[PDB]
């Protein structure tokens, strides 16, 4: 494979490499960006899950994950996915809805079969409340509500270390008018409702800027192995090369100096 | 005998490349050991010995010079060659061109990044000196910056402006064939550029700027084109006036 | 007490802030929240928060819509949708949209139509109670 | 070099041992889809042999097709299934891994030697994913299949 | 180079020549003529290039690419041995400055060409080696000075081995 091959090899992995860094720079500019973000909605998820997390409830019975939309960023999707479908067998009501598509192509399989539906673009546009509510809103018309209902997410902590986090969403009042929850509140499975409603888009806000900070960190140290591992490469053909390079010119020059010791 | 008639000339080898083939078929004739490629040991030797001759007397022969623009032809995606190493080493910097820019219409199409005058600036005049050389700089950030020009917006502002910039000060380098020009307007094109007037433009823009401009400052600035010719370097006044007039016409260009 | 969350998706306004007291448009109506909290839930509407901070010093915003979230608790976590210090709505502007919105109405004609122009409505008067 | 490669047309069985493979510690260090036999043969030494192997060596072999870009991506966005074949594909690898008994002395392992049979079944059954919920160097420098199958265990 | 390169060797040059009474030769190997008339003019320039006085602290040889190679591909030598003179004579611990020794190379090459031998890889000469063998044994610290070699050095193809 000579030199050129060679060329065609490191030519196009100097600008991989390069790309990689580039990319990289780009995406922790982005994780940057989703850090600061994640900042007021922490808090304000945190909010989301304060019923709740002032408040068990129960089912004998929305089983959903949130991934992203693309992959070419950490173990997001494997986790996901994973975890879905490690659930899914134990429940009654089993239906899933998969936000992101990085669960859709994987989490696809038979999850062609056990979505409910499925959420299109995540990150490359940085999650917002006002989309939150979209997903959530369409989420609600539909005859599946709660299986219990989960919500997987990917819980950043750091850009070290997110955990595929998961959560249930009860997605029935009813029990919550139910239970010792009937006192929680003191004020209608109305809204009530209108509530496990807001705190559907709040949380699902917060879980698609949490998984996108995740996400967005993994693909930036993603790019950042990545490129190393480039680098080292490169490395290793350039030895490949010149010694070919040589090589060449040897034969050559063998060809010349018996080509010339045997002209006609 | 120009240079020894203390005046300049300029010789264009074109080519000692295929000088060499055939110097080189001529040794290999001559039943001689040739060298490298089957290329004779004093391809460069000869060249050497001619090219020195190619030179900048001292004033005793009325400081007179033959200035040599040899070219070697790019081997196809390749100079590794030896006649361009050697002719690397020789010549008093190399000029890179690569076709691809060309292929983008970039025209001329240079490796800059390459190119080298060994020299520079003795061969320069203040006036181009005085922004060149942040030119160079502004090329040379823009080249690292230019590195990620895949996109850059979803990095910092100051470094797309040097992309902007950079692309802008590219159109100023761009140049057709059968258009060649004088230094004044050269730098003047510069200057607007430099001065980044022309941020908002669009490359497109640069070029029918540039022309229009050119034709306006040739138009009422003559008065200025007069003393830039003159003058050297920039000077504070033509500064003031070069941008007023820039400014203006910039304005009337853009409009 | 209470401590006072405030918060919007796009910034806590009061951090478990011991403010005494809140006065908000939950989709009940008004409401004083006070100090300690009823367990309770409640909804927003559009109409203000005015947040008593425990220092006499009450902020006010207009809210949207969103929750209070009641608690068992002393904390008090306001979510709105949007609530926002009026600071940054125009009243100028509120005319200009009620009007519409009240221009709108007279076409709404499905009830969906009608009640988002209502919500049009009603919230851009709303906005006028306090602009 | 020519002189090997005019060598292939003399050969019927062809071993290479595969200096990689050696790097990847493996004494075994073979490299059979260069190390090939014309007597190799659906033929000559059965088709269950080949086709197992023909599983192996396409596994394998697109394996070496896939090392490389996962070479920079790893195979962690690239299917699974691929990532079981790819593991599986390298457990036969380990599983071909092989103690001398010549040279203890060397390998400090005790040779293994296995007989036919037992061959057949390790890769079916490896192949049967059956195993695979095990490690990839519990095929290591095994013998039969059962000694990976110890060996799991003596693991985990 | 034009960085200072240069500069920093004449400082250098300076530096040592100065502070151990030491010395320095320019060996302009291959030279370009043009860079060793722009560098003569800069060590007049520098003024290390003593002209009232001729003592400068080097020695300036060049043996320029347009002289023939076989000519050339000497110089070195030729440095060296005037460079034993001040050394073991003049007590001097001289710098050898030889600019640029893979030119020397390349030149040697191209003698390996005209001499019609079978050289050295890729054509390279054969007797490279030798050649630097006792060359570069012949450089050293005797015990009346020591010729210290700073060499420019080309890497050819930025190839190494």
């Amino acid at each position: 494979a000579t030199l050129k091959d060679i060329t065609r090899r490191l030519k196009s992995i100097k600008n991989i490499q390069k790309i990689t860094k580039s990319m990289k720079m780009v995406a922790a500019a982005k994780y940057a960006r989703a850090e600061r973000e994640l900042k007021p909605a922490r808090v304000y998820g945190v909010g989301s899950l304060a019923l709740y997390e002032k408040a068990d409830i129960k089912t004998p019975e929305l089983i959903i994950g949130v991934s992203s939309d693309r992959g070419l960023c950490g173990a997001i999707h494997s986790s996901v996915a994973k975890q879905m479908k490690s659930e899914a067998a134990n429940l009654k009501e089993v239906k899933i809805i998969g936000v992101g598509d990085k669960i859709r192509s994987i989490l696809h399989r038979t999850h062609s079969d056990q979505f409910l539906v499925t959420f299109k673009e995540v990150g490359r546009r940085p999650p917002t409340f006002g989309d939150a509510s979209v997903i959530a809103l369409e989420l609600l018309n539909s005859g599946y509500e709660f299986d219990e209902g989960s919500i997987i997410f990917n819980r950043f902590r750091s850009v070290i270390s997110y955990k595929t986090e998961e959560k249930p969403i009860f997605s029935l009042d009813t029990i919550s008018s139910a239970e010792s929850m009937s006192i929680y509140d003191d004020i209608d499975a109305d809204v009530l409702r209108n509530y496990q409603e807001y705190s559907l888009a709040n949380i699902i806000y917060y879980s698609l800027k949490e998984s996108t900070t995740s996400e967005q960190s993994a693909r930036m140290t993603a790019m950042d192995n990545a490129s190393k591992n480039a680098s080292e490469m490169i490395d290793k053909l350039t030895l490949t090369f010149n010694r070919t390079r040589q090589a060449v010119i040897t034969k050559e020059l063998i060809e010349i100096i018996s080509g010339a010791a045997a002209l006609d | 005998y120009f240079r020894d008639n203390g005046k300049h000339a300029l010789i264009i080898y074109d080519d000692l490349s295929k000088q060499a083939v055939a110097y080189r078929q001529m040794s290999l004739l001559l039943r001689r050991p040739p060298g490298r490629e089957a290329y004779p040991g004093d391809v460069f030797y000869l060249h050497s010995r001619l090219l020195e001759r190619a030179a900048k007397m001292n004033d005793a022969f009325g400081g007179g010079s033959l200035t040599a623009l040899p070219v070697i032809e790019t081997q196809a995606g390749d100079v590794s060659a030896y006649i361009p190493t050697n002719v690397i080493s020789i010549t008093d910097g190399q000029i890179f061109l690569e076709t691809e820019l060309f292929y983008k219409g970039i025209r001329p199409a240079i490796n800059v990044g390459l190119s080298v005058s060994r020299v520079g600036s003795a061969a320069q005049t203040r006036a181009m000196k005085q922004v060149a050389g942040t030119m160079k700089l502004e090329l040379a950030q823009y080249r690292e910056v230019a590195a990620f020009a895949q996109f850059g917006s979803d990095l910092d502002a100051a470094t797309q402006q040097l992309l902007s910039r950079g692309v802008r000060l590219t159109e100023l380098l761009k140049q057709g064939q059968y258009s060649p020009m004088a230094i004044e307007e050269q730098v003047a094109v510069i200057y607007a550029g430099v001065r980044g007037y022309l941020d908002k433009l669009e490359p497109s823009k640069i070029t029918k700027f540039e022309n229009a401009f050119l034709s306006h400052v040739i138009s009422q600035h003559q008065a200025l084109l007069g003393k830039i010719r003159t003058d050297g370097k920039i000077s504070e006044e033509s500064d003031a006036k070069l941008k007023e007039i820039v400014t203006n016409f910039l304005a009337g260009f853009e409009a | 007490q209470m401590s006072f969350t405030f918060a919007s998706p796009t910034q806590v306004f009061f951090n478990s802030a011991n403010v005494r007291q809140v006065d908000v448009p939950t989709q009940t109506g008004a409401f004083g929240i006070l100090a300690a909290h009823v367990p309770t839930l409640q909804v927003l509407r559009p109409g203000l928060v005015v947040v008593h901070a425990e220092d006499g010093t009450t902020s006010k915003y207009f809210v949207s819509s969103g929750s209070v979230t009641v608690n068992a608790d002393s904390s008090v976590q306001l979510l709105a949708e949007e609530a926002v210090t009026l600071d940054m709505l125009d009243l100028g502007a509120a005319k200009a949209n009620l009007e519409k919105a009240q221009s709108e109405l007279l076409g709404a004609a499905d009830e969906a139509t009608r009640a988002e122009i209502q919500i049009r409505i009603e919230a851009n008067e709303a906005l006028v109670k306090a602009l | 070099d020519p002189a090997p490669a005019t060598t292939f047309a003399h050969l019927d069985a062809t071993t290479v041992l595969s200096r990689a493979i050696a790097e990847l510690g493996i004494y075994p260090a073979v490299d059979p889809l260069d190390s090939t036999s014309r007597i190799m043969d659906p033929n000559i030494v059965g088709s269950e042999h080949y086709d197992v192997a023909r599983g192996v060596q396409k596994i394998l072999q697109d394996y070496k097709s896939l090392q490389d870009i996962i070479a920079i991506l790893g195979m962690d966005e690239l299917s699974e299934e691929d990532k079981l074949t790819v593991s599986r594909a390298r457990k036969i690898q380990r599983f071909l891994s092989q103690p001398f008994q010549v040279a203890e002395v060397f390998t400090g392992h005790l040779g293994k030697l296995v007989p036919l049979k037992e061959t057949i079944k390790g890769f079916q059954q490896i192949l049967a994913g059956e195993y695979d919920h095990l490690p990839e160097q519990a095929f290591y420098m095994v013998g039969p299949i059962e000694e990976a199958v110890a060996k799991a265990d003596k693991l985990a | 180079a034009g960085v200072g390169k240069t500069v920093l060797i004449m400082e250098l040059i300076n530096n040592v020549a100065k502070a151990h009474g030491g010395y320095s030769v320019f060996a302009g190997v291959g030279e370009r003529t043009r860079e060793g008339n722009d560098l003569y003019h800069e060590m007049i320039e520098s003024g290390v290039i003593n002209l009232k006085d001729a003592t400068s602290k080097v020695a300036l040889v060049y043996g320029q690419m347009n002289e023939p190679p076989g000519a050339r591909a000497r110089v070195a030598l030729t440095g060296l041995t005037v460079a034993e003179y001040f050394r073991d004579q003049e007590g001097q611990d001289v710098l050898l400055f030889i600019d640029n020794i893979f030119r020397f190379t390349q030149a040697g090459s191209e003698v390996s060409a005209l001499l019609g031998r079978i050289p050295s890889a890729v054509g390279y000469q054969p007797t490279l080696a030798t050649d630097m063998g006792t060359m570069q044994e012949r450089i050293t610290t005797t015990k009346k000075g020591s010729i210290t070699s700073v060499q420019a050095i080309y890497v050819p193809a930025d190839d190494l081995t």
